């Protein structure tokens, strides 16, 4: 349920590609979506020798998602995991050298909320990390900022900080509000997370 | 289990003074992992020091070596530095070298080498 | 300097008895991450990875050592105690700060 | 009375740092007498560091000190200096300029200026 | 380092009462040369000359302090001893390592 | 008894000029010698003592001249301190002016117990003491003077070290060997003394 949700999130961007990702520095998955076909899947874990991963496949409806769950004690961060997909055929199909420390997709921020400020005018925005995750101060953020009719405004937000006041916005117009999440420990990695739920605010005119 | 890491170019300095360790590898890919250096005054514990990227592009110190000590590396030549300047004597210790393994632990250590920081009497 | 992990200064055993060795942390180290790892050192020798990743062992390591951990709390337990077991251990944990740091260390003595 | 000793360029310095001491006299004829320094480490006692001929042609050091410290004097600006290189824990003291006088006894001494040799950064 | 001249720690009296302070060298310094002087130093201030040449006494040194030797042995005496005497005393003498050599220090305390 | 004569040697090299010296750095004595007999005023300003007059004394020397020496108070005789002297004629004319200091117009004694002996060696080996009644011999250098013909030799001896070995001597001569001292003592210096009481010694042949 949390697992399709990501899935699809990577599978919309570069839906080609082999999509790797974990979720705790505990686990890990690589995944790719096709037009069934039959294909093996190895890994390198260090310098351990090369181990097969029982590889699965399910209709996506109508394509085909096949993905390896690594085993627990094959997720060490720190060390170089090279990855081999090869067909039936001994065609390659997917290779490559990723850190587990270096794919994190953590879940989306929660409790977002726009508000005025008292008699400044300006909107400030505050939001809590996402949830059941470890080490918040290393978690920097991405604001997106969008107006009705016709028109995009993304804000950077640096590590540990959870709130953002917003200035030159237009006078009375609908703006909307989201947040997504990512690692920016120096040591750590990895992609967006999906927006979180969005808000909306009616600004006062200028 | 061939993994092999010698350490050298410790020895006698007066404080303020300057040092450079080095450690050769082989046994395995050097390029690839972390390579870390760790100390140990006699008759205390460990103490770890620097730790380095495998491209070195990022570099960590302990606080108080900070400004002091430069941790460095050369893939083709499979060899970790420790450039020490201004040496204090809380500095006199054993330095390890040690490559750095599943989840950031210290699979391979050297025997390592002695760093005195004194001045005479 | 950062404050070492806290390892009871020493813990003794009779062969064959177990034994366990703490290391207390906090959450933003210990009890925020698994890069918990032991080490085992002999005077005059240089140290040995006997746990890493909290609980996993590398391949030549006895199964009588086993790791483990709980809230901010690791412990490195010793079953089946012999006199080859007597050496100092040290815990060493990841950090908030990007650091990696050391516990006191426990000299282990068997009776 | 009349002869004044007045130290400078002391303060605190990372070990094997160097400092530069200055001493400027007045209220006698500076040219004509040997000048000295002398330390003395918190709760510890005196201990003389080095000699200066008048005309400057002569300079004698305590062994420790050897190598590290250099003694000097500009007669023109009736100043005694010295040059304190690779700075030892053990140098930390209150250093006092004194004058030589009859029988090579110290007769005028100055206030003194304090050098702290230490790390601290605990 | 070169060893300082021996003198007492301490040495203590009663007002009006005299005391001497030791300080013992060799022959190569102290018993060797004429070179010997005294200094008192009270608590954070810079030390003063009390005596010189052995015996001689600078312009304002009160007929109170006193000095001698004997072999390589000089001595400071301090006649009918007051209040204000409580301080450190040192010794110094040339050697024939062309250097100057303090003694130990003696802490003179008086009691009421 | 002692005076006298370093003064005759002192006397004996420049007599027109200032004499003053010190035996044992606790005394010290200034005297010149004139055609015969004017009238003089000895003063002299030691540290930053005030000027002070010396009782000047007189007496004849053989051949009909006069000595006029002043014999310096012992408390105004420390070392390593400017001395300035100045000697004036009763009618305010200057006669002499000198700044000195007492450590370094050292007069001491001759060398005694000097000896002369071979060497299976042909060479000549020369030993003696320190002057009698001197501290501090370890800072005392030497010459010794070895003399055949009708002349000279001149060897310089470094501080302390009080014997010569003497090569390159001709065969079946007769040599006589004298030895003076004077300080060397980095803080002290003065003149050479008398020489010593002579040795003789016939060297062997080829």
């Amino acid at each position: 349920p949390k697992f399709e949700s990501k899935a699809a999130l990577l599978a919309a961007r570069g839906p080609e590609e082999l999509l790797c990702f974990t979720e705790r520095l505990e686990d890990l998955v690589c995944f790719w979506e096709e037009a069934p076909g039959q294909y093996s899947f190895s890994y390198q874990l260090e310098d351990e020798p090369w181990k097969l991963c029982r590889l699965h496949q399910a209709p996506t409806a109508g394509a085909v998602r096949f993905w390896c769950s690594l085993p627990t004690a094959d997720t060490s961060s720190f060390v170089p995991l090279e990855l081999r997909v090869t067909a039936a055929s001994g065609a390659p199909r997917y290779h490559r050298v990723i850190h587990i420390n270096e794919v994190v997709l953590l879940d989306a921020p929660v409790g977002l909320v726009a508000r005025l400020a008292d008699e400044s005018g300006h909107v400030v925005l505050r939001w809590l990390p996402p949830p059941e995750t470890p080490m918040t101060s290393h978690i920097r953020y991405e604001v997106d900022v969008s107006a009705g009719q016709g028109s995009v405004q993304r804000v950077e937000i640096l590590e540990g900080r959870t709130e953002c006041v917003l200035s030159n916005l237009r006078g009375r117009t609908r703006y909307t509000f989201a947040v997504r999440a990512r690692m920016a420990e120096p040591s750590f990695g990895g992609f967006w997370s999906a927006w979180s739920e969005p808000v909306s605010l009616l600004t006062p005119s200028d | 289990s061939e993994v092999q890491l010698v350490e050298s170019g410790g020895g006698l300095v007066q404080p303020g003074g300057s040092l450079r360790l080095s450690c050769a590898a082989s046994g395995f890919t050097f390029s690839s992992y972390w390579m870390s250096w760790v100390r140990q005054a006699p008759g205390k514990g460990l103490e770890w020091v620097a730790n380095i990227k495998p491209d070195g592009s990022e570099k960590y110190y302990v606080d108080s070596v900070k400004g002091r000590f430069t941790i460095s590396r050369d893939n083709a030549k499979n060899s970790v530095y420790l450039q020490m300047n201004s040496l204090r004597a809380e500095d006199t210790a054993v330095y390890y070298c040690a490559r750095v393994s599943r989840g950031g632990s210290y699979s391979d250590w050297g025997q390592g080498t002695l760093v005195t920081v004194s001045s005479g009497g | 300097s950062q404050s070492a992990l806290t390892q009871p200064a020493s813990v003794s055993g009779s062969p064959g008895q177990s034994i366990t060795i703490s290391c207390t942390g906090t959450s933003s180290d210990v009890g925020g991450y698994i890069y918990v790892s032991w080490y085992q050192q002999h005077p005059g020798k240089a140290p040995k990875l006997m746990i890493y990743d909290v609980s996993r062992r590398p391949s030549g390591i006895s199964d009588r050592f086993s790791g483990s951990k709980s809230g901010n709390t690791a412990s490195l337990t010793i079953s089946g105690l012999q006199a080859e077991d007597e050496a100092d251990y040290y815990c060493n944990s990841y950090t908030t700060l990007s650091t990696w740091l050391f516990g006191g260390g426990t000299k282990v003595t068997v009776l």
